[PDB]
RNA sequence: UUAGCUAGUAGGUGGGGUAACGGCUCACCUAGGCGACGAUCCCUAGCUGGUCUGAGAGGAUGACCAGCCACACUGGAACU
RNA sequence: UACCCGCAGAAGAAGCACCGGCUAACUCCGUGCCAGCAGCCGCGGUAAUACGGAGGGUGCAAGCGUUAAUCGGAAUUACUGGGCGUAAAGCGCACGCAGGCGGUUUGUUAAGUCAGAUGUGAAAUCCCCGGGCUCAACCUGGGAACUGCAUCUGAUACUGG
């Protein structure tokens, strides 16, 4: 079904993800419906690292998007943030 | 002060019982630096005495051109035998991009920043014979609000 | 939302159908000139109340034969 | 054949005009007559009339300044065989300005400047400088 | 002229005719020597040239000069061949590469090298 | 990547001084300095308008101890970047590390500057700096780290440059071996001898 | 240095058919339909975002990344 | 692993093409229309800066040259932006269908043309200002751009009906 997940972009050894919505059998870094965050697990954490369009993720999911292990824990870890 | 510039010496020959006789020709252009220039064109038996008798032409038979801020009012298109060249006033930073027949002409005349290009013959003497009308025929915002009758903004 | 097209019947053969040509003026692409350009369609003319050489307003609708997507709206002048 | 008037109105006008003629006359035309208008108005021209009910000629009074013309290129831009049609942010402008483009609007005859300004395009019939 | 006639009939560019076709846009071609010989060239120069015939493997055959002082071919040589008119021999358009397969470096060159085939002389 | 040749050669080319050794000596009496290097220095170049262009923008690259590739990259970049090109090209040169490290006086030379550099004597900001075309930015302060401070060139080079024209864009204190690059300098504050333009000319035909 | 092409052909009625409109299919009827604004035939070719070049307009191009299509030894076929 | 500290010693790390004009760089010796060079012109028969070696020099540099290949310069297919008396180019001449173009006035129409609004023009790429890897390549945030298409509503001077 629709799915809500990470394609990694960035370089070899500094991973970078791009959150999108899509059909769950694309390949990971192709097709997509829409994006709606990204996240950098190499960010330095004295600026940003973890941005989420959480209003659009809702709509997504209150229309049965389904969502990753990951994206489900950055969801918490951003809520938590703020 | 008057800024000086030697463009083309050539070799011509002329044929006679003997055989032939070789003689030199220079195409050189003095301008003032601030929107006068003249180029000359002398004929002699040794490269000095040419390169010098074109500079005593390119200092009379000098015209001026209605400059602005050291670059062009307009466009400008210039024609002579072979040589249509092209000029445009471009913005502040540039300088002048052009080739050596045109650069020689701008560079002495005061024209700071310019897009320039010589199509067809680029045979100097004809290229800057060409620019140098093209400079000269250049009308001002001044005299077209003269011309036309009026002092609008265009004033 | 009436998305509509006017042109001229070029044949009114066909039992209840009929050919329209769309004519238009287009910039080319390259050289600047405009030229006429013509698009046919086979159209559905129930009860063939349009005559060649009528001018004709059409719509587009879903397929009516292999190559009929179009049907009659009405006719707008007749019998120059 | 006389398939366009208008370039044979610039033309008339140039020629009469490198001919240091005083005026120029041809068969009249609104059209004609609407590009006169911007020109007397732009002041490359003096003046015109037209004269006549039925087979109007206009007359147009041309203008010198150093014993020169006060024309000094007039071309046909948009033509029978190539028409020519720009919009508002496409106008071109001629000489940065120092010309003037004639232009045709759904509000009549107008420069490249005057169009511009009123938010419009239309055909370019000419330049002049 | 007219924009009617170009409307008509567009502008065609024409297209380039290629100066070593049997070279069918490869860098070089290997082929067989079919034969190895010398010939004379056109005013105002005079010398006998070293050229031989080569059998490519695409299976045109095309005449190949053999540059620098001296070479070690013969028929049944396998060399590698690469665009480079001779201008003095007309019908010459490719060169050999010395130094390639069965084709030696020139012996005993210094400058220039790498265009002979020649490795640097330990010193 | 560098050269490593003669010095002297390039500024006997070039037909000027260079700076290529640490100004301690007359550079007469080092070199025949106005005097090109080979059996015919001596001979004159009637030498052409590129001929000019080059020999230019060989000097520029001489001074700096940069390469081609790397110099027309600056090339692009102050070409890219908004205002004169030619100005454009001198501040991205004057920025280099190995260069603030020398007008600062911490190096003899742009090649002991250089020196410094690469073996991790440099630090900018407190953090290590061990590339030679790092781009050094306002307010930035670059010092000779803990380590690296008993070396007897820095004292030396820090001599020398107290004798050379002191950079108004650069705060140097010689006791703390640390100084701070304050703004880009100005055209105005470089060389009046160099022909940026020449250089753009090159490099647009 | 290809000018004519076309019998399921173009349309109509009705039956059948598909997940669905449809000559998709069949019978009957009408004689149409396409074409110099290039049909038919012949040669070549996956298309695009874009890529390279060029001041631009253009020219050339369609690896790597992404979107669509097509294929899975060759020709044909359907089953789930 | 990145990165940081320590040890040993300049220690293990420089080649390639070019130097007659175009084109930055010149001399000697050898050869003698030979051997050979050659992108174009063109070098070689006794002083060859053009062949080959040397010394010297110029340009690049972990590359440097040669070949292949697209565009550029080429206004040399010219829409922007060319030509046809003698340079390549007016059909030997006329009539004429299709086609292109068409004098002047009014009204009408509103297809061309013009204006506005709305939707769409995937992301990446390109460009601008920032951020992250010691810098750079590279990665990345936001923007701008996608000069296009379509629908609706208007304007009516010019073109078309
Ligand atoms: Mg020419
Ligand atoms: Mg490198
Ligand atoms: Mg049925
Ligand atoms: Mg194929
Ligand atoms: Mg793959
Ligand atoms: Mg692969
Ligand atoms: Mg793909
Ligand atoms: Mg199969
Ligand atoms: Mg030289
Ligand atoms: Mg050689
Ligand atoms: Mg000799
Ligand atoms: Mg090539
Ligand atoms: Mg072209
Ligand atoms: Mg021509
Ligand atoms: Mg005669
Ligand atoms: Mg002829
Ligand atoms: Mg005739
Ligand atoms: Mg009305
Ligand atoms: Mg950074
Ligand atoms: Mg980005
Ligand atoms: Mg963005
Ligand atoms: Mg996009
Ligand atoms: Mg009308």
């Amino acid at each position: 079904m629709v799915t809500i997940r990470l394609a990694r972009h960035g370089a070899k050894k500094r991973p970078f993800y791009q959150v999108v919505v899509a059909d769950s059998r694309n390949a990971r870094n192709g097709r997509f419906i829409e994006r709606v965050g990204f996240f950098n697990p190499i960010a330095s954490e004295k600026e940003e690292g973890t941005r989420l369009d959480l209003d659009r993720i809702a709509h997504w999911v209150g229309q049965g998007a389904t969502i990753s292990d990951r994206v489900a824990a950055l969801i918490k870890e951003v809520n938590k943030a703020a | 002060e008057l800024q000086e510039k030697l463009i083309a010496v050539n070799r011509v020959s002329k044929t006679v019982k003997g055989g032939r006789i070789f003689s030199f020709t220079a195409l050189t252009v003095v301008g003032d630096g601030n929107g006068r220039v003249g180029f000359g064109y002398g004929k002699a038996r040794e490269v000095p005495a040419a390169i010098q008798k074109a500079m005593e032409k390119a200092r009379r038979n000098m015209i001026n051109v209605a400059l602005n801020n050291g670059t062009l009012q307009h466009p400008v298109k210039g024609v002579h035998t072979g040589s249509r060249v092209f000029m445009q006033p471009a913005s502040e930073g540039t300088g002048i991009i052009a080739g050596g027949a045109m650069r020689a002409v701008l560079e002495v005349a005061g024209v700071h920043n310019v897009l320039a290009k010589a199509y067809g013959s680029t045979n100097p003497i004809n290229v800057v014979r060409a620019t140098i009308d093209g400079l000269e025929n250049m009308n001002s915002p001044e005299m077209v609000a003269a011309k036309r009758g009026k002092s609008v903004e265009e004033i | 939302k009436i998305r509509t097209l006017q042109g001229r019947v070029v044949s009114d053969k066909m039992e209840k159908s009929i050919v329209v040509a769309i004519e238009r003026f287009v910039k080319h692409p390259i050289y600047g000139k405009f030229i006429k350009r013509t698009t046919k369609l086979h159209v559905h003319d129930e009860n063939n109340e349009c005559g060649i050489g009528d001018v004709v307003e059409i719509r587009e609708c879903r397929p009516l034969s292999k190559t009929k997507s179009w049907t009659l709206v009405r006719v707008v002048e007749k019998a120059v | 054949s006389m398939q366009d008037p208008i370039a044979d109105m610039l033309t008339r006008i140039r020629n009469g005009q490198a001919a240091n003629k005083a005026a120029v006359t041809m068969p009249s035309s609104k059209l004609k007559v609407a590009i006169a208008n911007v020109l007397k108005e732009e002041g490359f021209i003096e003046d015109f009339k037209v004269e006549g009910d039925t087979k109007p000629e206009l007359e147009l009074t041309l203008k010198y300044f150093q014993g020169k013309a006060v024309v000094e290129s007039i071309q046909r831009v948009s033509r029978p065989g190539l028409r020519i049609y720009k919009r508002k942010d496409e106008l071109p402008k001629v000489m940065a300005g120092l010309g003037i483009a004639v232009v045709s609007t759904s509000k009549g005859v107008m420069t490249d400047r005057a169009a511009r300004q009123a938010g419009l395009g239309g055909e370019i019939i000419c330049y002049v400088a | 002229a007219t924009v009617n006639q170009l409307v008509r009939k567009p502008r065609a560019r024409k297209v380039a005719k290629s100066n070593v076709p049997a070279l069918e846009a490869c860098p070089q071609k290997r082929g067989v020597c079919t034969r190895v010989y010398t010939t004379t060239p056109k005013k105002p120069n005079s010398a006998l040239r070293k050229v031989c015939r080569v059998r490519l493997t695409n299976g045109f055959e095309v005449t190949s000069y053999i540059g620098g002082e001296g070479h070690n071919l013969q028929e049944h040589s396998v060399i590698l061949i690469r665009g480079g008119r001779v201008k003095d021999l007309p019908g010459v358009r490719y060169h050999t590469v010395r130094g390639a397969l069965d084709c030696s470096g020139v012996k005993d060159r210094k400058q220039a090298r790498s265009k002979y085939g020649v490795k640097r002389p330990k010193a | 990547a560098r050269y490593l040749g003669p010095k002297l050669k390039l500024s006997r080319r070039e037909g000027t001084d260079l700076f290529l050794k640490s100004g301690v000596r007359a550079i007469d009496t080092k070199c025949k300095i106005e005097q090109a290097p080979g059996q015919h220095g001596a001979r004159k170049p009637r030498l052409s308008d590129y001929g000019v262009q080059l020999r230019e923008k060989q000097k520029v690259r001489r001074i700096y101890g940069v390469l081609e590739r790397q110099f027309r990259n600056y090339y692009k970049e102050a070409a890219r970047l908004k205002g004169n090109t030619g100005e454009n090209l001198l501040a991205l040169l004057e920025g280099r590390l190995d260069n603030v490290v020398y007008r600062m006086g911490f190096g003899a030379t742009r090649a002991e500057a250089r020196q410094l550099v690469s073996h991790k004597a440099i630090m900018v900001n407190g953090r290590v700096v061990n590339i030679a075309s790092y781009q050094v930015s306002p307010n930035d302060v670059v010092s000779i780290r803990e380590k690296a401070k008993k070396q007897s060139r820095v004292k030396a080079a820090l001599e020398l440059a107290e004798q050379r024209e002191k950079p108004t864009w650069l705060e140097v204190d010689a006791g703390k071996m640390e100084g701070t690059f304050k703004r880009k300098p100005e055209r105005s504050d470089l060389s009046a001898d160099i022909n940026e333009h020449l250089i753009v000319e090159l490099y647009s035909k």
